[PDB]
């Protein structure tokens, strides 16, 4: 056994490299003009940043 | 097939990503490389091993 | 009827046109940078040749 009161130094993070989030305070839905990608038969949804 | 290091755009915050960049420096400045631990135990032993 | 013993000459063959094929003797696995290809929320996995 290793009895020390070892620290823990190396540690990962795989996550991202962030500590700030941006949240909605208040809600809000309005019409658009384009609704979704399209590609052939298949349709993708429009996600923003 | 995969790089033992990479640089990549992506959401983050500079501060944290900062901290982090000393975190790293500070660590790899305390590295050592098993023939210095050779060296170290091996004096220790007085030269009995 | 017809009762001569006739051969066959004229046959088809819609596969490939090889008669070598390449086998694997040692498998092994690696740690790769890229895993897929990615299309809006679609991804596809990487097939070799």
């Amino acid at each position: 056994l290793l009895h020390a009161d070892t620290p823990r130094l190396v540690t990962w993070d795989a996550g991202l490299c962030t500590s700030f989030k941006i949240v909605p305070i208040v809600p809000a839905q309005v019409p658009q003009d384009v609704l979704a990608y399209t590609f052939f038969t298949s349709s993708y949804a429009i996600q923003s940043p | 097939a995969m790089s033992e290091w990479v640089d990549v755009f992506e959401t983050s915050d500079a501060l944290t990503v900062s901290i982090r960049g000393r975190w790293m420096a500070r660590l790899a400045r305390m590295n050592i490389n098993p023939t210095e631990i050779e060296w170290a135990l091996t004096e220790c032993a007085q030269g009995y091993v």
